[PDB]
Parts: structure tokens; sequence; C-alpha cells
């Protein structure tokens, strides 16, 4: 008689036929992503359409229960997004002009391509691949402005109509603009003390980055000074660098740069593709060890169907197979990955990141459907990433026989390996926290759109410390051409993903009982830290991420703290360093400003 | 290896809702409509009415834990009627002198 005997009776069943038409409809999109076949195309719209037009149709009934008289939290929470009618909020001339939009911005992006000035390549591989290599000024600069004149100005008059019609769908769900849709991930409602505010992150993103400011400040004057000397003219010691030059398009990850920003040039470096070669291993051994890791923690092996169906390389041109590695959940137990594997460094620790999510849908797989997820946006990524930071270090890589156990290990050797994973990380907090407030305020309606590039490259040089060579209007778009704005992908992700994954790397290292520097501790053969991680990986978001972080690190929030402790062995070399130049830069220089 | 079939088998159903729960030794084909509310169904779907059968998706590519399994369960009753069921018996050599 109660509503709540009436919501648990529609979300019983709702499990039943969501989870049926999920797996069809994911695969349906492995056989298509596998195979290159006019059948798959197909039966990847009809089977993506019926779980599509589902969600819809079981939405009318969801906003007939209300929450007011549901006592149940973990009820709440599976009709929490039932409730949500998606892209029905919307009229009927706008939502079908919204899948419009969002294709064409996807084609523009996949078609799209730069000619050579001096002789047409597209964008990726081909200019990906070009601007990581390239040294040359012109080279790299060619590619970089280019690119936007016919993109980011192309795109410009698309990327309007995708904020109207992306604003009109947050005033009818009740939220202040589409910026906060993204910052209601995180929500936390209906637990006394646990509960979590959406405009709280707002301000939890800029006090965090307020204490990485000076670890970032040290790292882009080192970079600064050791590209100084080839031009000094448009590289001031007090300016900043330009934004060709960062190593890629759009100055996302620095380890394109670790080439030239080595410390010691005399000193080996660790690599285990010369190892994989003399013992001769190949893709179906490669995951076999990475398997062996989750079982020194305690963590359960693979199912037998798991590696039967992995997809170990490309067929030719026969039968063509995306690269690009990604860990494809579907349903009932069914794991797959598709990667392209060969025998590279990064393959190994790919290895362990892509088996790392699988390993993460195993622990909450007993959840029902709509309890099957992570906790955030940030957990995904973040859980695959503690396995490979473990792997690559060289006490893990002296056990299995990769590294020759006389291998000298000291400060010399551990300062050069870590300043590679602080491109990847240092350098990617400043840029994501820059493009992603960016993308809140002009939501949000207090940067007019004369001003999205004045404030862009106004806020750019206070942020990551980059000013452009070649000064645009308002015309051009930079994140119109960037992969995950044109997509529709959170961008949020990877900011916090840094904070959450170095949390767990030292609560694990915490209950295994090991000691000296957190860079060489290492997680495997220890089973007491994969107890401690496997109730929280179990919960999902059926639980609060403020209540689940509290059981392993005993915070309820971000802290920073672990990301000093474990750059704190860097951060000490390169203040020395950079006692000879000036640390930090000034927003006020420019290279066509003298 | 043999009820799966690629597309899935639907013959195989089983009743998700139940107005109470069963008694032991008990079989109930009924297909009528479970009412979970007060909303009148009258054999027909809608608010409050849903059709208890469900169907076992079967594939050869689901997970070893999901697989189904074939289960042959024996009931042992004693009653007062004469036994005649035995387990088998052994005949051994025979010896004369």
């Amino acid at each position: 008689s109660t509503i709540e005997e009436q919501a648990k009776t529609f979300l019983d069943k709702f499990n039943h036929e969501a989870e049926d038409l999920f797996y069809q409809s994911s695969l349906a999109s492995w056989n298509y992503n596998t195979n290159i076949t006019e059948e798959n195309v197909q039966n990847m719209n009809n089977a993506g359409d019926k779980w599509s037009a589902f969600l819809k149709e079981q939405s009318t009934l969801a906003q007939m229960y209300p929450l007011q008289e549901i006592q149940n939290l973990t009820v709440k929470l599976q009709l929490q997004a039932l409730q949500q009618n998606g892209s029905s909020v919307l009229s009927e001339d706008k939502s079908k002009r919204l899948n419009t939009i969002l294709n064409t911005m996807s084609t523009i992006y996949s078609t799209g391509k730069v000619c050579n000035p001096d002789n047409c390549l597209l964008l990726e591989p081909g200019l990906n691949e070009i601007m990581a290599n390239s040294l040359d000024y012109n080279e790299r600069l060619w590619a970089w402005e280019s690119w936007r004149s016919e993109v980011g100005k192309q795109l410009r008059p698309l990327y309007e109509e995708y904020v109207v019609l992306k604003n009109e769908m947050a005033r009818a769900n009740h939220y202040e603009d589409y910026g906060d849709y993204w910052r209601g991930d995180y929500e936390v409602n209906g637990v006394d003390g646990y509960d979590y505010s959406r405009g709280q992150l707002i301000e939890d993103v800029e006090h965090t980055f307020e204490e990485i400011k000076p670890l970032y400040e040290h790292l882009h004057a080192y970079v600064r000074a050791k590209l100084m000397n080839a031009y000094p003219s448009y590289i001031s010691p007090i300016g900043c660098l330009p934004a060709h030059l960062l190593g890629d398009m759009w100055g996302r990850f620095w380890t394109n740069l670790y080439s030239l920003t080595v410390p010691f040039g005399q000193k080996p470096n660790i690599d285990v593709t010369d190892a994989m070669v003399d013992q001769a291993w190949d893709a179906q051994r490669i995951f076999k060890e990475a398997e062996k890791f989750f079982v020194s923690v305690g963590l359960p092996n693979m199912t037998q169907g798991f590696w039967e169906n992995s997809m170990l390389t490309d067929p030719g041109n026969v039968q063509k197979a995306v690269c690009h590695p990604t860990a494809w959940d579907l349903g009932k137990g069914d794991f797959r990955i598709l990667m392209c594997t060969k025998v590279t460094m990064d393959d190994f620790l790919t290895a362990h990141h892509e088996m790392g999510h699988i390993q993460y849908d195993m622990a909450y797989a007993a959840q029902p459907f709509l309890l099957r997820n992570g906790a955030n946006e940030g957990f995904h990524e973040a859980v695959g990433e503690i396995m490979s930071l473990s792997a690559a270090t060289p006490k893990h890589l002296k056990s299995i026989g990769l590294l020759s156990p006389d291998f000298q290990e000291d400060n010399e050797t551990e300062i050069n390996f870590l300043l590679k994973q602080a491109l990847t990380i240092v350098g990617t907090l400043p840029f994501t926290y820059m493009l992603e407030k960016w993308r809140w305020m002009v939501f949000k309606g207090e940067i007019p759109k004369d001003q999205w590039m004045k404030k862009w490259w106004e806020m750019k040089r206070e942020i990551v410390g980059v000013v452009e060579p070649v000064p645009h209007d308002e015309t051009y778009c930079d994140p119109a051409s960037l992969f995950h704005v044109s997509n529709d992908y959170s961008f949020i992700r990877y900011y916090t993903r840094t904070l959450y994954q170095f949390q767990f790397q030292e609560a694990l290292c915490q209950a295994a009982k090991h000691e000296g520097p957190l860079h060489k501790c290492d997680i495997s053969n220890s089973t007491e830290a994969g107890q401690k991680l496997f109730n929280m990986l179990r919960l999902g978001k059926s639980e609060p991420w403020t209540l689940a972080l509290e059981n392993v690190v005993g915070a309820k929030n971000m802290n920073v703290r672990p990301l000093l402790n474990y750059f704190e062995p860097l951060f000490t070399w390169l203040k020395d360093q950079n006692k000879n130049s000036f640390v930090g830069w000034s927003t006020d220089w420019s290279p066509y400003a003298d | 290896n043999l009820d799966s079939k690629v597309g899935g088998n639907y013959n195989y159903l089983y009743r998700l809702f139940r107005k109470s729960n069963l008694k032991p030794f008990e079989r109930d084909i009924s297909t009528e409509i479970y009412q979970a509310g007060s909303t009148p169904c009258n054999g027909v779907k809608g608010f409050n009415c849903y059709f208890p059968l469900q169907s076992y998706g079967f594939q050869p590519t689901y997970g070893v834990g999901y697989q189904p399994y074939r289960v042959v369960v024996l009931s042992f009753e004693l009653l007062h009627a004469p036994a005649t069921v035995c387990g088998p018996k052994k005949s051994t050599n025979l010896v004369k002198n």
C-alpha cells in the first residue's frame, strides 16, 4: 500500500529488463569495434536505439513515484537517475537539433585535416604524431595555427548552439546552469553530516589548486630553462612558454618533452622493452603475469571467458579493430578488452590499467544494474592507475625478472623517473582546472560571447603560464576542437583523478607497513591492503562517495597532502636547480608585444 | 554448451513477482497479472501492473558464474506404503563342497 512497496516493485522488474537490453546494446558495439562490416553498423544503431528509447519509456513511470514518501536511501538513489527525463524535457525542435550538433561536431573533428603549406594529413593519427617529435618552430606553428582556422572558426556557430540547447535542459531539471549538471555527479544528500553541495566543488578545485602552485611553478621554470637556450628572444625567463611547443596540439601532457628535460644523460634508464625481447613473451602471457598481481593482493582472478574472448592483435586490414585501449563491460559477467598488444614498456603498464577496470567491476557486480557504476566519474580510471604505479616501481620489476637484480637504484635514477610522471601528472592539473573552470563561467553567463577568447588566453597565463604566439579574435574557439568537449564527455574527471589516486596510494602502503619514500612502495605480495580496498570497491555509487572515501584514507574530501609527499623528493631537487632562475612567471609578457 | 545459443533462448521463463511466498513442494503455473498496488489491472499492463514471467538470457558469451545450471532435485520421502526402491546389490562367487 505504501509508495516504498510500489517503488521497489518497479525497481525489481526494471533491473532485469534494463540489464538484458544493455548487454545486447554493448554486444552490438563490441562486434562493430572489433570488425567493420555493414551488418555490425546497423546492429549497433538498432540495439543502441532500443536501449536509448527504453530509458525514455521507463522515465514516464519513474516520475510517478515521488521520493518524499521513500525513507530508504538505496531506493532513492536508484530512482535518482530514472527521475531525469534526459532530452525529453527539451522541445521537439530543440531535441532533434541537439543530436545533429553533436554528430556534426564529432564528424568535423574526425574528418578535419590540415594540408601541408609546403606540399593533406588528418589530425589523428597524422597531425598528433608529427607534433610529438617535431622540434621545428615553424612546422609546429603551421599545424597548430591553421587547424583552428578551418575548425575552431567553423565550430563557433555550432558551439554557440551547443551552449543554448544544453542550458535549457538544466533549467527544466531545476539546475542553476549546465555547468551545475556535471557537478551533480558528486552530489550527496540523505545522510546527516556527509551531505555535499554542488557549489562546493567550485571552492574545492580552487582551494586545492592553491597548494599546487608552489609545486607547479618550480616544474614550469625547470622546463623553461631547458628550452631557453633554443629561442632566448621568444622565451623570456620571467615570461611564458609558447602554446605550440607544449609537445602536442592542446598541451594536455608534457611527456613528449621528457627527452630534452633529462637531468642526467650519463646514466641508464629503466626499460622493460629490451628485456621482454630476450624473454620472448607474447600477448598471451602479458595478461597472465598481470593477473597474478591481482592474486597477490587477495583480489579474485579472471574468469575463463575473459582470457578466451580477449582481442590480442589486429589481423591486418581485412578485419580492422580500434587499437585505442578500452575496457568494455557488457554485463552478466561478460568482460572483454579491445586493445592492440605489441611489445613495449608502455603496454606493460597499460595491461595493468586495462585489467584494473575489469577487476574494479568484479567487486560491485553483485549489485543491481542501477547500482553497478563507479561512485563518481573520477574513480573509474583512478583504480586502474594505482595498479600501474606499483608495477612501474623497480621493486616489482625485479620480482618477476624484467629488471636485473644488480641494477643500481639511487637518487639519480629515481629523480629521473619522478620527472617523467610529473610531466603527465603535474602538467595535467592546471590545464584541467583551467579549461573546466572556463566552461563553468561561459555556461553560467558571466562571460559574453565576445570575451570567450579574451578571457581564455588572459586566464591561461595566470594558471598554466602559456601565451599565444599569434593573437586570436573571438572567431576561434579552442575547446571546440578538443576531443572531450566536442564529444560531450566529462572533463572534470581528470583533475579529481590525480587527487584520488594518490590518496589510495598512501593508504594502501600504510596498511602493509611499508617504510621509506612513497615511490618505493609496492603493494604486491601484500594481502592486508587488498582487504581494506575491497570493501569500497564493491560499494559503487550505492553509497555516498564521501562515506566510502573515509573507509580507506580516513578523509571526507580531497586533500593535497598525498600529492606533495609523493612528489616531495622531486620538489627538493627542483628548488635547488631553480635558484639560478626566476621561480614563477608573469602574465604581462607577450611574444608579439615588446 | 546445450541450452545457451547465439541470439538468446526465451523458452525458459521464471516467476519474478508473487503476492506471497510459496509453500514447500508447491507449483503455481498461473499467468495472472501481478498487482503491486491498489490500481486495477484486469490483465492489461500499465501502472502498478506487471507481467510476472521474465526471460533467461542464454548465450555462450556470458560469464561462468551466471551460466545456467541444469538442476535435478531428488525428493526422498518415507511413507507408510511398502518399500520398493532399494540400493544396488552385489553378487559373489559360488563354492561347493
